[PDB]
């Protein structure tokens, strides 16, 4: 059973009703979450953030890409609801998966860039990256989604949509065989952002406790602040990676023969990947929502 | 005070590759938009090139694209002009006029001192008419000026100059826009008229005035000079 | 459709306005310290190492501080005290040995009230000196610090007293959440007075950059 | 001494040998100003934006 | 002494008999039957985009096209307001500037602030850059308000409670009026340029005849500082904006208070007020980041102007009374029209 071979990669993907049972009410929450959290975001970024400075500037590109992202879902969620079938062609397939691609890059590289933008601002005061023109801060941003859409439209060129069995099937991160830059991509966009996170939280605690700034109400809910921020990232792109690895241990052992064991594991990982969407609602609460301004 | 010394003349073998360097002493030349002007001996003026202030926006004049490059040297204050591949007509007079454009700004106000060069063996056309009229100290005559396209802009300024060119030194600005006389120049100079035809008077002629006037257009580069009116007696 | 004339001065405005964007961006790298005094507080000796307003500017580990001493102004202080509205800090200067003068320090505690009590300094910070320590010293061993205060329960102990003058100088500010007031025992000494204002700058910084990323 | 004072005697007594337009005729030509004025005001009327400089 | 206090006693005493008895009835219930002149247009035609910091003073060149503006950075811009280009940038020596003034001729500029100096510059020089000219010094306190009279003549008010008419051309003060008590904020010349108002910080201004220097008027009402004074375009008459919220009409010939423009809506004082060419609309800059226009016969606000983030500072109308432009303490300028 499976193991069709989708393109030429010797291997399988499953379709089971769990899925159907538990993805639909769970992104359901997620879906309309985004959308008003997302709206009110871009609202008040929008038409009023008179101020829109560099960090401004890099909150409202992640609240763009995590607005996009929460209304990728309906499509994806569309195909949860038939075991895992397709109805929308093939444009759209491809455009959905190059949205969700690009955007949960887009979303981690602008929270990478946001936790760099606060390391510097309280570790090193006294620099001029601290204080930058508007200008900047938007040539940099557009330099970095001109990056995510440069590593992430190599499957836009493509007849994404693929004959699951009798349905259609879009998921690209199905899970067989050999090394892509995409999964390799995924994990790097975990790993790396995760340690730059790390560095410039623990950078940003131990200056703020060694200059005896912990007195004050605001830096010390400042200090909750980044600690959340890092714990909800690790959270929210742990699991995916973990269980990312996990098929990569059981295929570099046992190989696309035996699919059985991977029978569960692969659905698992659809599950993580509804945490990678979950993290999207925190993005507006944790970053300009219950921040003292608005 | 203001003074523009104009180097690297003489005879040139024709189809070199020599330089012309301009040397600005008494104004910020760093914020002044430069001119390069020709005169063949016996003709009228005619715009060779021009760079503007920070060396963003530079034009040259048909005869002379791809053959002639400008440049400045703020910080030493000089303006050098590379010659390439020379023909016996680019033997002129060479001037290295100055040139500051805003609102209510004098362009062409002063005028370098020349340097000779000498090689061996769509555009408005703007038409001076007569070229040499006789008159008499105490007179007054109206000097006119016709161009091809109307030179008055949706703006309301007509952008057209006259200047003077006394026997034996460098031309000086008349008028500028055709209404605004420039710094220096005593009212008897007046100048007027509408689109396509300038008229001036000379209140109260006398000495002092005799030479080559030329009118000039300004609306749209390359820039067209007169034939040029001489005065005599 | 612009004129060859009106290109050019476009240009030139543009030019003109790239140049303002490079002062301005030289000037924001600028700290900026409001000095003010008594008179004989000693600003002249926290100035000495480093008619109308005065400048100074001096550099420390690679940061330039400009501290305006408004000294002589001898006019109405609220019409002209909003112009000083955006600067770091306001370095309030104050000699220790005034409680035996005019009283003296009933007045620096008025004028350190309206500063520190005013709308335009609602986020400032203040950085207290208090110089003529040794004179302090030397008036306290033999003038009583009862004389100027007499609600206070305390012996003839420098430590004692300048805790005291310093507490009750930190209490007369009314917004102690968003504006901090840092005190220094300046003296001769060495540069320390010049360090601790680094130090101080570099905190209100601090805070001003958090408040930048709105998450302070 | 006090020759403030004598100043300001100087200054109230010749305040006080003024001649004073009654106050109606005053805002009767001022008005009447306004009125005459009013024609070329291109603050009050608004000005068409054929030669309106700022049509912008 | 106590004979002295009791004859001035007496002389307000009969100035103010006087006043009271040349007034019989308030002009509101002579302009009552006048049609109002009802809700203005009012739009944002330019944004002079250029400053960078506070914004505190401004002034209309004759020919109702350049403008200059000054702001804290320490540079004085001028601007030709049709294509809101930067005719020109002047670092200021000082950085702390409160005015700023435009000759009649055009050929200088005038400014001034907390270093009690007032720097003009000449405009059009051979050498193509703007210099400092000429610096005036003599005043004890900042220099609030300069205006010029001719192209050699300018009279400045400063915060040593004097005024300074001075010479350009010798640098020293030609004439001094000394009859304030407290900060002179302002500074108003009268269209025949002999005679000048001055509204201070003792909540009064003074009429002044710069021929020979002396106080020929004093007008009286406000309740708190005066920030604004300007001129009617008639010249027999005058207003003053203050701290109280409110503005005030005055006339040189009955001496008496005409109008209190001020509402129970707005509390915050006034910054500053000009006229319009007819002199119908009065309008007055505010610390409410807007600049109400009330019609200066009716007492009433003809509009409000709302475009601007911070307070309004400075506000100038052009000599032919084309449009207005408003300076606020953001780094925007704005012209209406
Ligand atoms: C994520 C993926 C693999 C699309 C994709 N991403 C990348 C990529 C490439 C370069 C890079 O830097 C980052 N990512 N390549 O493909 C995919 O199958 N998507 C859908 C799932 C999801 O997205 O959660 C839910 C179920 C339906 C399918």
């Amino acid at each position: 059973d499976h193991f069709l071979e989708i393109d030429k990669k010797n291997c399988c993907v499953f379709r089971d009703d769990f899925i159907v049972k538990v993805l639909p009410p769970v992104l359901g929450l997620e879906f309309i979450f985004g959308l008003l959290g997302n709206g009110l975001a871009l609202w008040i970024f929008c038409f009023h953030l008179k101020s829109w400075k560099s960090s401004r500037i890099f909150l409202f590109n992640l609240a763009v890409a995590d607005f996009l992202l929460i209304i990728c879902l309906p499509f994806l969620m569309d195909n949860y609801v038939r075991r895992w079938d397709w109805k929308f062609g093939d444009i759209p397939c491809r455009l959905m998966l190059f949205m969700l691609a690009m955007n949960r890059q887009g979303s981690i590289i602008f929270l990478t860039v946001v936790a760099v933008d606060r390391y510097f601002r309280v570790v090193h005061p006294h620099h001029a990256l601290n204080k930058i023109s508007n200008r900047t801060a938007a040539i940099i941003s557009c330099l970095l989604w001109g990056i995510t859409i440069g590593l992430t439209v190599h499957l836009l060129k493509k007849k994404m949509p693929i004959q699951n069995g009798g349905a259609n099937l879009c998921s690209s991160f199905s899970i067989c065989h050999t090394f892509q830059w995409h999964e390799a991509m995924f994990l790097l966009e975990f790993f790396l952002p995760l340690g730059i996170i790390l560095f410039c939280s623990a950078r940003i605690i131990w200056s703020l406790r060694q200059r005896q700034m912990d007195r004050h109400a605001k830096i010390k809910r400042a200090i909750t602040f980044i600690m959340v921020v890092a714990i909800v990232f690790v959270i929210c792109f742990l699991p995916s990676v973990v269980v990312r690895i996990r098929i990569f241990w059981l295929l570099h052992t046992s190989g696309t023969q035996n699919c059985e064991v991977y029978r569960s594991v692969d659905l698992a990982f659809f599950i993580t990947l509804s945490f990678t969407y979950m993290n999207s609602m925190l993005d507006p609460v944790v970053y300009y929502f219950s921040s003292p301004s608005f | 005070d203001v003074q523009l010394v104009e180097s690297g003349g003489g005879l040139v073998q024709p189809g070199g590759s020599r330089k012309l360097s301009c040397s600005a002493s008494g104004f910020a030349f760093s914020s002044f938009g430069m001119h390069w002007v020709r005169q063949a001996p016996e003709k009228g003026l005619e715009w060779v090139a021009y760079i503007s202030s920070g060396s963003g926006t530079i034009y040259y004049a048909d005869t002379v694209k791809g053959r002639f490059t400008i440049s400045r040297d703020d910080p030493k204050n000089t303006l050098f002009l590379q010659m390439t591949s020379l023909r016996s007509e680019d033997t002129a007079m060479y001037y290295c006029v100055r040139s500051i454009y805003y609102y209510g700004s004098s362009p062409f106000d002063f005028w370098g001192q020349g340097t000779t060069l000498t090689v061996s063996s769509s555009d408005i056309v703007m038409t001076q008419a007569t070229s040499s009229v006789p008159v008499t100290p105490g007179e007054s005559v109206s000097i006119s000026c016709r161009s091809s396209k109307s030179l008055l802009h949706s703006n309301g300024n007509t952008y057209l100059y006259w200047f003077l060119q006394r026997p034996g030194q460098s031309p000086q600005l008349l008028i500028y826009r055709m209404s605004n006389l420039a710094s220096g120049v005593p009212d008897r100079f007046s100048g007027s008229g509408s689109g396509t035809a300038f008229t001036l008077t000379i209140s109260r002629l006398e000495a002092e005035d005799v030479g080559v006037y030329y009118c000039m257009q300004h609306l749209e580069y390359p820039l067209t000079f007169g034939a040029g009116t001489k005065l005599e007696l | 459709t612009l004129s060859a004339e009106d290109k050019a001065a476009v240009e030139r405005s543009k030019m003109i306005d790239r140049n303002l964007r490079e002062d301005g961006e030289k000037a924001a790298r600028e700290v900026k310290l409001l000095l003010l005094g008594a008179g004989e507080s000693g600003k002249s000796t926290i100035v000495k190492q480093m008619t109308g307003i005065v400048e100074t500017h001096f550099t420390f580990k690679d940061l330039h501080f400009k501290m305006f001493d408004v000294g002589a102004q001898r006019s109405e202080r609220k019409k002209w005290i909003h112009c000083f509205e955006g600067v770091t800090a306001i370095i309030f200067c104050v000699a220790l040995s005034d409680y035996d003068l005019v009283n003296r320090m009933h007045e620096s505690m008025k004028l350190f009230d309206s500063i520190c009590n005013n709308k335009w300094f609602t986020d400032t910070s203040i950085i207290l000196f208090l110089n003529k320590k040794d004179l302090f010293e030397e008036k306290i061993k033999k003038s009583p610090l009862t004389i100027c205060y007499p609600e206070y329960a305390g012996s003839n102990t420098y430590e004692e007293a300048a805790a005291y003058i310093q507490c009750q100088f930190e209490d007369l500010n009314k917004r102690k959440d968003t504006k901090e007031i840092y005190t220094h025992f300046t003296c001769s000494t060495d540069t320390k007075n010049v360090q601790f204002v680094f130090d101080a700058v570099t905190d209100v910084i601090i805070k001003n950059n958090l408040k930048d990323c709105g998450l302070f | 001494s006090i020759a403030q004072a004598r100043k300001l005697v100087e200054q109230l007594k010749m305040e006080a040998n003024i001649d004073r337009i009654k106050v109606s005729k005053a805002a009767a030509d001022l008005m009447a100003y306004c009125e005459a004025h009013a024609k070329e005001d291109p603050l009050l009327t608004p000005v068409p934006a054929s030669e309106n400089p700022f049509r912008e | 002494l106590d004979q002295l206090r009791q004859e001035a006693e007496q002389l307000k005493n009969q100035i103010r008999d006087a006043r009271k008895a040349c007034a019989d009835a308030t002009l509101s219930q002579i302009t009552n039957n006048i049609d109002p002149v009802g809700r203005i247009q009012m739009r944002t035609r330019r944004t002079l985009r250029g400053h960078l910091a506070k914004i505190y003073a401004m002034h209309w060149g004759t020919d109702s096209r350049l403008l200059v503006s000054a702001s804290q950075d320490g540079k004085l811009i001028i601007w030709d307001s049709y294509t809101t280009n930067k005719v020109h940038a002047i670092p200021l020596r000082s950085s702390w500037v409160m005015t700023c003034a435009y000759a009649p001729s055009g050929n200088y500029v005038a400014c001034g602030g907390l270093d009690n100096i007032c720097s003009i510059y000449n405009l059009k020089t051979r050498e193509g850059n703007v210099r400092v000219s000429r610096e005036l010094a003599g005043h004890t306190g900042y220099l609030s308000c300069c205006r010029f009279l001719d192209d050699n003549q300018i009279v400045t008010s400063s915060g040593d409670t004097t005024c300074a008419l001075w010479d350009i051309e010798t640098g020293q003060q030609t004439t001094t009026f000394t009859g304030h008590t407290g900060d002179v904020m302002s500074l108003s010349l009268a269209p025949d340029t002999r005679l000048f108002v001055s509204g201070a910080c003792d909540a009064s201004a003074k009429l002044w005849d710069v021929r020979e220097g002396m106080c020929r008027q004093t007008f009286t009402g406000h309740e708190s500082d005066i920030n604004a004074i300007c001129f009617f375009p008639n010249g027999n008459a005058f207003a003053t904006g203050s701290d109280d919220a409110t503005c005030r009409l005055f006339d040189l010939r009955a001496d008496q208070e005409l109008m209190t423009y001020s509402h129970d809506n707005i509390i915050c004082g006034i910054t500053s007020v000009s006229f319009s060419k007819s002199g119908r609309l009065l309008l007055a800059g505010y610390d409410d980041f807007n600049c109400n226009v009330w019609d200066a016969l009716k007492a009433d606000r003809a509009g409000v102007l709302a475009g601007h983030d911070n307070r309004v500072s400075c506000l100038g109308v052009t000599d032919d009374g084309m449009a207005v432009a408003t300076g606020s303490w953001d780094s925007f300028l704005k012209i209406w029209n």
